[PDB]
């Protein structure tokens, strides 16, 4: 309507009085965006999002016509008053993807690709308009996007779309970016903001496609670097210096765990301090609390502990006593555990453990197949066969020459064993910490007997084959790992 | 809180100089202050005899271990 | 006490059994439709130990003898010398 | 001047002066425990993984 | 008999409780293979719809009309099993569906009537079947993945439970996640605790003081499905401690079918044995604890309790 | 008899005519047998052992050298004559297994 009218009079378009007018029209929508915060023009912003592009297409024709570079006659005013109009409309451009709380996707995205117009335009024509922007992002929040409790960190409409078209493709804003936060943070207010902002970083650094992925490589946005490439360790010290202040500032539980997702497998080639990280992930490890949310976390804190320690050797005493602590049906609850029996075949795959240690673990992980779901079953089932294949010392747990009783014997061994089964008990206690203590040697699985009989005819196949003989060594945990209910649904279906 | 306290209790345990540099090479007043403070006393003692020690062998690193 | 090394048994390269207790060329020889000295060269172009056994040489060396001998006239091995 | 090392399904006996590969027993079926000689310098024994 | 809705819609012009002659008449006059697959279908998804709808009429008037149409699905399923199988298929499908789009306020009532229904209808002690074993993973997952935080959910899996109880009394196998079940029920009525944190429940504002009488009198099992799931929100002491022993009676009797059988009943039973333990320590009168631990010492003093022979084969020839 | 080692040990050293080495766990004891008890104990290590050999009576001011490698590439050098105290260490970047003098 009149915003459309305003456009082409400035289309058409004392030009410069006339740009100057539709430009405080245009920051006068600054207002209006207020006004859309209240109701966006009966639940639209049509108008808005018109006069967002007329703005996006003025300052264009004014970044290829006015400009700061040649001075003359009345150069200061024809050229000030060109850059302060622009400098408005991206401040108005901040200022409605900053303040719009309320869900506004065609006036954000508006915003957005104003923005990064007039960044490119900013940088050709004049990393500070990258500032205010990521200030004015950093600022905008709703409540879809704050404290994302059951998976994610951040649904925001804006941030998250200003990386997924923004972020993921440019290695050079990618170096102005973290090397501007390293500014932002030595700003107290704006790490104020970014702590309270936490989650918006972690939307941010999911995506795996950082500059220091070798992987794969980046367009540029700016036809003119200014120094993207200039070090990688530079790089990784932005990076650390921004995830030590984000892990010292402001964290919870799901960004907890999300965090040390990420720490796991995004970060750790990205990171320069594996001491820094080492000493945050033994906190991670040893954190142990009440809380039946929290007491989760010690998972992916030993799967990254591990990482560190394979590429630098460290220390964690009891270590193999922590895991016999650890052990547990929330962990046969829980959907890491995938991930976290890959941890234990190469915890479990040395060469100087003994019959107590593994006695130990079978037998724990046998009462846990006694009590635990059917996938975790099938996932489990691999770890007895295999683990008791590469330690045959122990293999006397599954039968006893002693109890098995034949007809070519006497009389008074007959009464001995008699005797003997009468005087039988069993010695093992779960109770005891102490893997190499506890006496699960004598102790066999009649647990393993209840998983012969099982219901399922897969599960009872591979306990069918626990009962024949052993013939064979290599079992493909990795075929025979990552089963669901509704994967087991799909193949007995298929 | 991200101090290096393990790492320092590992370290003065068994000694190493390169565990030793390469974690003095920290310069962070937080970092020094949560260490010292979830740090052993006699650990303490001895680094504090390391400490003299190495600033005696080389004087310039006394700088920031000056603070320490 | 944990130390941590770096073995594998019959295996499926170019669809024969092949095992891993046994020398690398001769174990390229008792692959199907090529034999002594064509595993020789086969190695030779690979640049592996020949004194090795089939549990060793890692998968990385093994898809490379997979390429080398699958790809023979891109790997400097004449006309002559093939089949 | 000799010292001997295990390895995989191999020893090697190494020099000193020279330092440099001397002998390879290899005749293993698979990795070689122990290796020790003598009290006469002459003969070697080396535990292996088959018992 | 053409389609679902128009049968639907042809049954309630009827009556609801006259829809059972009416059906039958239908499908007489049909009968006097697609026209009756069709039937099939349609009839199913009526009953379910009815099984989904209404219950306020008593055994007197509507479940002798369900009766009727389960022996009416009885003729039709000794006739036919190809399309049966095919609809059960489907049922599978559209429940794991649901199930997906909405973890808990997707389920059914009629759904538990379904479950109820294959399990007597059908061949039920096959170890693999068409339509046992998927259903049988479903009930699986269905007991296993809902958030237990209601009187509700609480007796679907009791009933469920109970189900899988025929399902191994007649075929005798054992069920860890229903192990799990009796542990997890237990803990959520006991809550009130520092001797069980391993099995991760998840609400604690629902437990049990000692306020009961547990009577003869007092509320036995008496399930009214679509009264009691649906009105137990409005929550007294009787349907608790009812439901209580309505996990248990189940628990005793899937003991005795197939959990003597099973060879580690004994530590199967530990965990019970503790939580049942401290249900006589608290309360120091519970009859059907004391008569379930009488019974689990008799299995374990009966019970070899040796290390068995898995390694224990001819020598080859 | 018996000397108990409550950890794992993993090497046994008959460094004196009258005195041996128990090598395993984090530390290391250097027992008297003769007087059938431990003269000295040495934890000095980060992780747990994994060799120890002696040397006596060589080209050397100490006269006689005690190795000791603990799996980071950490060998650290004793002396029985005082008393199993530290006088050198070297650390190699790879987890050492063996260690040996000539």
């Amino acid at each position: 309507m009149v915003l459309l009218i305003s456009e082409i009079k400035d289309i058409a378009k004392k030009q410069y009085n006339s740009i100057i007018k539709l430009i405080n029209e245009l920051v006068i929508p600054e207002n209006v965006t207020q006004l859309e915060e209240d109701e966006t023009e009966k639940n639209l912003r049509f108008l808005v999002m018109s006069l967002f592009q007329i703005f996006r297409k003025l300052f264009s024709r004014g970044d290829l016509t006015l400009p700061s570079s040649k001075k003359s006659t009345l150069e200061k005013e024809q050229f000030v008053n060109w850059c302060r109009k622009v400098y408005e409309a991206f401040k108005t451009k901040l200022l409605a993807i900053i303040s719009d709380i309320p869900f506004e996707t065609s006036l954000g995205l508006d915003s957005l690709d104003v923005y990064l117009q007039l960044a490119e335009l900013e940088s050709t024509h004049f990393n500070k308009t990258f500032r205010k922007l990521i200030i004015a992002l950093w600022s905008s929040n709703m409540g879809e996007i704050e404290d994302v409790k059951s998976s994610g960190a951040s649904e925001n409409l804006i941030i998250v779309e200003f990386t997924e078209k923004y972020y993921t493709k440019f290695a050079d804003i990618q170096y102005y970016f973290q090397s501007e936060f390293n500014q932002l943070l030595e700003d107290p207010a704006y790490q104020d903001l970014l702590l309270k902002n936490v989650g918006k970083w972690l939307a941010l650094v999911n995506h795996d496609k950082h500059c220091s992925s070798v992987d794969a490589d980046l367009e540029i946005f700016v036809p003119n670097p200014p120094q993207a490439i200039e070090n990688e360790s530079k790089f990784k010290s932005n990076f650390e210096k921004n995830w030590l202040s984000l892990l010292n500032g402001q964290l919870s539980l799901q960004q907890y765990k999300s965090i040390l997702l990420i720490l796991h497998k995004r970060i750790i080639p990205h990171f320069h301090t594996p001491t820094k990280l080492m000493d945050f992930l033994t906190d991670s490890y040893n954190l142990q609390s009440s809380n039946k949310n929290a007491g989760v976390v010690p998972i992916l804190a030993l799967n990254g502990l591990f990482e560190l320690m394979k590429r630098f050797n460290l220390e964690y005493p009891n270590f193999y006593m922590k895991l016999y602590q650890i052990i547990n049906p929330d962990l046969m609850h829980v959907k890491y555990r995938a991930r976290f029996f890959r941890l234990m075949d190469v915890f479990l795959s040395s060469t100087h453990l003994s019959a107590h240690l593994v006695a130990s673990f079978i037998k724990k992980l046998a009462r846990l197949t006694l009590e635990s779901p059917p996938s975790a079953i099938v996932t489990v089932i691999p770890f007895i066969y295999n683990l008791i294949r590469k330690h045959p010392n122990c293999m006397i747990m599954l039968h006893n020459p002693a109890f098995i009783s034949n007809p070519f014997q006497t009389p008074d061994q007959v009464a001995n064993l008699k005797t003997l089964k009468e005087n039988y008990v069993d010695p093992f206690d779960v109770h005891e910490s102490d893997p190499e203590l506890t006496h699960a040697l004598d102790s066999s699985l009649w647990e393993l007997a209840s998983l012969m009989e099982h219901y399922h005819p897969n599960v009872a196949t591979l306990a069918k084959i626990f009962a024949q003989p052993f013939k064979k060594l290599s079992y493909n945990m990795e075929d025979f790992l990552d089963w669901n209910y509704d994967s087991l649904l799909n193949a007995e279906s298929s | 809180t991200g101090t290096v306290t393990v790492i320092l209790s590992q370290a003065l345990q068994s000694n190493d100089h390169s565990l030793l540099e390469t974690v003095l090479n920290n310069r962070d007043e937080r970092v020094i202050r949560d260490t010292i403070f979830r740090l052993k006393p006699a650990l303490a003692v001895i680094l504090l005899e390391r400490l003299a020690e190495r600033i005696a062998r080389q004087t310039h690193r006394q700088g920031p271990l000056n603070v320490w | 006490s944990l130390v941590v090394q770096e073995f594998q048994h019959i295996l499926r390269l170019l669809n024969t059994n092949v095992d891993g207790n046994i020398k690398i060329v001769y174990a390229l020889t008792t692959i199907k439709g090529v034999g002594r000295r064509y595993s020789n060269l086969v190695c030779k172009k690979a640049d592996v130990d020949l004194h090795k056994r089939a549990g060793e040489l890692t998968q990385e060396e093994l898809e490379r003898i997979v390429q080398i001998m699958q790809n023979p006239t891109h790997y400097k091995i004449p006309a002559w010398f093939l089949n | 001047h000799d010292f001997a090392v295990t390895s995989s399904t191999r020893v090697q006996i190494f020099s000193s002066r020279t330092r440099q590969v001397i002998k390879t027993f290899s005749r293993f079926k698979d990795v070689v425990y122990s290796a020790s000689f003598r009290s006469d310098g002459k003969l070697l024994c080396a535990g292996d993984a088959t018992g | 008999r053409t389609h679902d809705a128009l049968l639907d819609q042809v049954k309630k012009l009827d009556l609801d409780d006259h829809p059972k002659i009416v059906k039958n008449i239908i499908k007489a006059y049909q009968p006097k293979k697609e026209k009756l697959g069709k039937f099939t279908a349609v009839l199913l998804r009526h009953i379910i719809f009815l099984s989904n709808q209404n219950y306020l009429k008593n055994v007197q008037s509507f479940k002798r009309t369900q009766n009727a149409l389960i022996s009416i699905l009885k003729s039709l399923s000794e006739k036919y099993n190809r399309e049966l199988s095919e609809e059960c298929r489907d049922y599978i499908n559209e429940m794991q569906a649901r199930y997906k789009k909405n973890h808990f306020d997707a389920l059914s009532n009629g759904d538990l009537v379904f479950f109820s229904i294959i399990g007597i209808l059908f061949s039920t002690s096959d170890q693999y079947h068409l339509v046992i074993t998927p259903a049988l993973i479903l009930m699986s997952q269905f007991l296993e993945q809902i958030k237990f935080n209601s009187l509700k959910r609480i007796a679907f899996g009791a009933v469920l439970v109970r189900i899988v109880s025929q399902y191994q009394r007649i075929s005798k196998r054992y069920i860890p996640e229903v192990v799990y079940f009796f542990q997890k029920i237990l803990l959520t009525f006991i809550v009130e605790p520092l001797d069980f944190e391993n099995i991760r429940l998840d609400s604690y504002e629902l437990g049990l003081p000692l306020d009961v009488d547990f009577t003869k009198k007092r509320s036995t099992i008496i399930p009214l499905h679509t009264l009691s799931t649906m009105d137990t929100e409005a929550h007294p002491v009787d349907q608790c401690v009812s439901v209580l022993l309505n996990v248990m009676e189940s628990l005793d009797a899937t003991i005795s079918t197939v959990w003597k059988s099973l060879p580690a009943f004994n530590e199967i039973i530990l965990p019970i044995q503790q939580l049942l333990s401290a249900y006589t320590s608290k309360y120091s009168d519970f009859e059907k604890p004391r008569n379930i631990l009488n019974k689990v010492e008799k299995l374990t003093k009966f019970t070899e309790h040796i290390p068995l022979a898995l390694q224990n084969h001819k020598p080859v020839s | 008899y018996s000397l108990n080692h409550d950890q794992p040990v993993e090497n046994v050293i008959a460094v004196s005519p009258t005195q041996i080495v128990s090598c395993g766990g984090n530390n290391f004891k250097v027992w008297d047998l003769t007087s059938n008890k431990k003269l000295y104990e040495r934890g000095n290590f980060n992780k747990a052992v994994t060799c120890l050999d002696y040397v006596e009576n060589f080209d050397s001011p100490m006269q006689s050298a005690l190795i000791a490698s603990s799996l980071d590439g950490h060998v650290k050098v004793f002396d029985p004559l005082d008393n199993f105290q530290v006088k050198f260490g070297w650390k190699f970047s790879g987890p050492v297994l063996s260690c040996a003098v000539s």
